[PDB]
DNA sequence: GGAAGTAGTTACGCCTGGTC
RNA sequence: GACCAGGCG
């Protein structure tokens, strides 16, 4: 849905930081290498970033009011 | 953290730990594994659900020294390391 | 005796080597650090209108997980007994756009989100989202909200590898380019191990008595991280001081028993 | 292994007695403490499955020791009683004594039991042949002798 | 009794009673299908 | 005289039975007991007033 | 973990990992029955006949319909409705949540039925933490139950930081002989090292071969045997773990929605035996 | 003896929903 | 209440 606020394995927070990844990557430069910049070191962060949905804006769109 | 004594024969203690978990448990055997005087000591969690923060010792004396004594002894042990511990960190880190 | 040495102190984490200490010592500090240091984490949320996409209950859960400065000097964080200070963060965001961490105010300056850029929820145009966030100190072995960071340890390990190995120099050059501090003599290679050395598959075949690993006793390479609610250094004071009063607590309560 | 339970979604009835004649009929010839051996073919139905043959087989094996902790440790999370560990059978390059995983498991064993098999284990008959040939001969062989010439 | 409602393809509250009222409609966009919104009083949530 | 498991059972049944409706307990037990145990624990003892026939 | 049961991290629960949300949908109709002889949604009062407790019509508005948002558990009534008398006062009709459901309340709508009369819908939402007893599965046919939560301090960690969030035994392999969850578990590490997805499609998918080597370039054993450390004791364990990364996924069959008891209740009429179901 | 007919069975629970 | 369908072990 949303980027999760923390890492599930060790808790360390990883929201910010996946918009950045996200158009880091689509600006063309090498996922490993962004995701050593933004200091993910653990796979298990990385798991994070690269297997996460945006799908917060496909369900925006219907209201309960 | 209550001591909740299960059984007190001679050279023998046995009793409930009520409050703590693995990480104090551990400890305290361990640095009480190393009293010559102790001839065996050891814990268990019962059950990880129902008996997650009781855990149960045993300490076994060959009898110069009762377990009160040895409990006691390695738990001023334990305290003396964490403090050293403590200011070796300061030291490193300042 | 025991010694401490920082091998890399970066903003966020710490490396350093903890040295003539048994294995119990190192993983109750590892244990104490994980689940006994207290921070501050909302654990209570009053919902005044939320209209936005997400339920309540999982606005909670991501206010829960936004970690919040805790002050060092005016709480006694190694008390076996925690305060109940409350503090009152609150949010009063509507309209088109995205809620971030930073949009909470607070009633105490101390306590306040660290990164004011985590999304919170995403806000369609006429969508208001107002609630009122009560946080209270914690710890973590009750929920993972209330975790200071990240801990773990390793054993501080030599690897031998003999010269009369055919291309070493590429084992050489491979703990070159892993970072690892290495040293050569006239019969072997060691490389010190901060960070995991792994043979090759190539020379697995000398893993057995050519290329050996030696464990130094009582040393452990500790690898601290903080989320921010805490200074590293803060962190293994206050996990050494919650041992060293477990300690005292245990002697009083024997001395009480006899 | 009676109720063909697998961890994998099942489900189980429990049934409550609600008289007292009903309770001891069921405490008396239900229990669980009987029914260990099969009528089906007179074995044990009641025993370990995986993780205690595997593990069984990790402490008794050839060259399988174990350190004081984790001998203590072991022993009071079976739940035997002891006051006194055996003596050690090694000892480490660094003076630790170390306790073989055959003792460990004959500290639960009854002290008049006595018996001898070829387990799955064999792929060399000769050495177990040796072995019962030694043991034929006064059926109380020397324990050193035995340890001498023991086998897997 | 006049009670707050809330239609369903359109967002702007209308006004009525379903007792009284034979035909439930918005009578704005004609819509049959109507939210009965959220009360404007604090809820606790505990974050766990 | 060897009990089978049939026989015991239902032996420690109407024992356990008649202690239920105010049959004065034939030993000593500990208090918190439950009927059914305090049956058992007076088989166990082996003070057993209830026989059974045989053909 | 024995016996197919699978071992879990609370850290990793209380983050967000494998949690969800049910949603039960209550529908009640004010039915128009011959003669004029309407229903009403209204709060009943006490007066009518088979009248439920007035603490279980807590939530309930004027109109006769619950304010959403507002916690509801077993038993409360979502819809007040109140039918003509049949007895042989107006008797009680209304509809409330199940009785081992509870939730809080997401959505009440109002609306009308296709021959004009007044129909609601009201939508409870409850929130479902693992816990012990809830089926997990992996895109290997590999099944299993939670059999224990582990706190994070008791997990063993890895020489590299890791943590495991799910653990299972070894002895479930082999009988099986799935070695597609190891080249998965092998291809996932490695994508997560990577930054980039694996591809896995069923026979032009990176081999195994490429994968073992790319986690060898890595910085990784190639085996996927990584040096672990025991939470409890903190001594590495004396063999080599393997461990990697699995797609796991949660299924429906929740311990919450089939746990059910009956110690007496109603019975059949032609019978006077119990009924059957679980809803009754 | 056929050569067809006829009848009688075909694991045990459990859960969900939907329509009569 | 009995009919159908889908699942679970
Ligand atoms: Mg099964
Ligand atoms: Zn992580
Ligand atoms: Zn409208």
């Amino acid at each position: 849905m949303i980027v999760p606020v923390r890492c599930f394995t060790c808790g360390k927070v990883i929201g910010d930081k996946y918009y950045e990844f996200k158009r880091r990557v689509e600006a063309g430069e090498d996922p490993e290498k962004v995701l050593d910049d933004l200091g993910l070191e653990r796979y298990c962060c990385r798991r994070m970033l690269l297997s996460h949905v945006e799908l917060i804006d496909d369900i925006m769109h219907y209201r309960v009011y | 953290m209550k001591i909740e004594v299960i059984k007190k024969e001679e050279n023998l203690l046995e009793f409930y730990l009520e409050g703590e978990d693995h990480t104090f448990a551990n400890l305290l055997v361990e640095t009480l594994r190393e009293n010559p005087h102790v001839k065996f000591t050891a814990y268990t969690i019962e059950h990880p659900i129902t008996m997650a923060r009781k855990p149960r010792f045993r300490v076994v004396t060959d009898g110069e020294i009762t377990p009160e004594e040895a409990l006691e002894e390695a738990a001023k042990k334990i305290f003396e390391r964490a403090k050293e511990v403590l200011e070796a960190w300061e030291k490193a880190v300042k | 005796g025991i010694e401490v040495q920082i091998l890399e102190k970066k903003e966020d984490s710490i490396k350093f080597v903890l040295k003539g200490v048994h294995v119990s010592f190192a993983n109750a500090l590892r244990r104490t650090i994980l689940g006994e240091v207290p921070t501050f984490a909302v654990d209570e949320v009053e919902f005044y209108e939320n209209d936005s996409a997400l339920f309540d209950e999982i606005i909670a859960h991501r206010l829960a997980m936004i970690p919040l400065t805790t002050p060092v000097d005016r709480f006694e964080l190694d008390a076996l007994e925690l305060d109940d200070y409350t503090v009152t963060l609150s949010l009063e965001a509507e309209g088109p756009g995205i809620v971030y961490s930073g949009d909470l105010k607070s009633d105490d300056p101390d306590v306040k989100p660290v990164n004011p850029n985590i999304p919170i929820v995403k806000l369609a145009e006429g969508q208001r989202l107002v609630f009122n966030a009560y946080a209270k100190l914690g710890r973590g072995k009750d929920h993972a909200k209330w975790q200071p960071g990240f801990v773990y340890y390793k054993y501080y390990t030599i690897v031998h590898i003999s010269k009369s190995i055919p291309e070493w120099k590429e084992l050489k050059k491979l703990a070159k380019k892993r970072g690892l501090p290495v040293e050569e003599t006239e019969e072997e290679v060691l490389v010190t191990t901060i960070k995991p050395f792994y043979i090759p598959k190539d020379f697995e075949e000398y893993e057995g008595k050519e290329i050996w690993e030696e464990i130094v006793p009582n040393t452990y390479i500790f690898t601290v991280e903080t989320n921010g609610e805490l200074p590293v250094e803060e962190i293994v004071s206050i996990a050494l001081k919650i041992l060293m009063r477990k300690a005292d607590r245990f002697i009083s309560e024997l001395q009480k028993l006899t | 292994p009676p109720y063909n339970a697998d961890f994998d979604g099942d489900e189980m009835n429990l049934h409550v007695p609600q008289t007292e004649e009903a309770q001891a009929e069921a405490r008396i010839l239900m229990e669980v403490q009987n029914h260990i051996i099969s009528p089906r073919y007179g074995g044990p139905i009641i025993g370990g499955i995986q993780d205690h043959i595997s593990g069984g087989y990790l402490l008794t094996r050839e060259g399988a020791y174990f350190t004081r902790d984790e001998v203590e440790q072991m022993l009071m999370f079976a739940g035997v009683d002891i006051t006194e560990l055996p003596e050690p059978d090694k000892y480490d390059e660094n003076g630790n004594p170390l306790w073989s995983g055959k003792t460990i498991f004959s500290l639960l064993l009854p002290e008049d039991l006595t018996v001898w098999y070829r387990n799955k284990l064999c792929d060399e008959p000769e050495r177990c042949e040796a072995l019962e040939k030694l043991i034929e001969e006064k059926l109380m062989p020397d324990p050193e002798e035995v340890r001498k010439l023991a086998y897997d | 009794v006049e009670a707050v409602y809330r239609c369903f393809k359109c967002g702007r509250e209308v006004k009525l009673d379903l007792s009284i009222t034979r035909d439930l409609r918005c009578p704005y966009c004609g819509s049959k299908i109507l939210y009965k919104p959220r009360p404007k009083v604090p809820r606790r949530v505990k974050a766990i | 005289f060897k009990y089978t498991r049939f026989e015991k059972a239902r032996i420690i049944g109407a024992r356990a039975l008649q202690i239920s409706m105010g049959a004065p307990v034939l030993i000593d037990v500990p208090p918190g007991i439950t009927p059914l145990e305090a049956a058992i624990l007076e088989f166990e003892k082996g003070v057993i007033p209830i026989t059974v026939i045989r053909p | 973990n024995m016996e197919d049961a699978i071992i879990i991290n609370k850290a990793s629960i209380e983050r967000g990992l494998a949690r969800s949300t049910f949603f039960r949908t209550y529908e009640a109709e004010e039915k128009k029955y011959l003669g004029g002889q309407t229903d009403k949604f209204e709060i009943p009062d006490p007066t009518v006949r088979g009248y439920r407790g007035e603490k279980y019509y807590r939530n309930l508005d004027e109109d006769g319909l619950i304010f959403p948002e507002s916690k509801v558990e077993g038993k409360d009534v979502l819809v007040g409705r109140t039918s003509p008398p049949r007895f042989l006062e107006r008797r009680e009709t209304s509809v409330a949540v199940r009785p081992s459901e509870k939730g809080v309340v997401d959505k009440v709508i109002i609306t009308e039925t296709g021959d004009g009369t007044k129909l609601v819908k009201v939508t409870v939402r409850d929130l479902r933490i693992p816990e012990l007893g809830d089926k997990f599965a992996s895109r290997h046919g590999q099944k299993g139950v939670i059999g224990l939560i582990v706190p994070q301090e008791d997990m063993p960690w890895t020489e590299s930081g890791i943590v495991p969030d799910l653990i299972v035994n070894p002895h479930g392999i082999p009988s099986r002989m799935t070695v597609g969850q190891l080249i998965e578990a092998i291809g996932g590490k490695v994508a997560s090292l990577k930054g980039r997805r694996v591809d896995g499609t069923a026979f032009i998918g990176e081999p195994e071969e490429k994968l073992r080597k790319e986690l060898e370039e890595l910085g990784f054993k190639h085996t996927g045997r990584e040096i672990m450390y025991d939470g409890i004791t903190g001594k590495r364990l004396e063999a080599d773990i393997f461990i990697g990364v699995i797609y796991y996924q949660r299924l429906h069959h929740m311990v919450a929605d089939k746990i059910h008891a009956r110690s007496r209740g109603p019975v059949q009429v032609l019978t006077k035996q119990p009924t059957e179901g679980r809803a009754r």
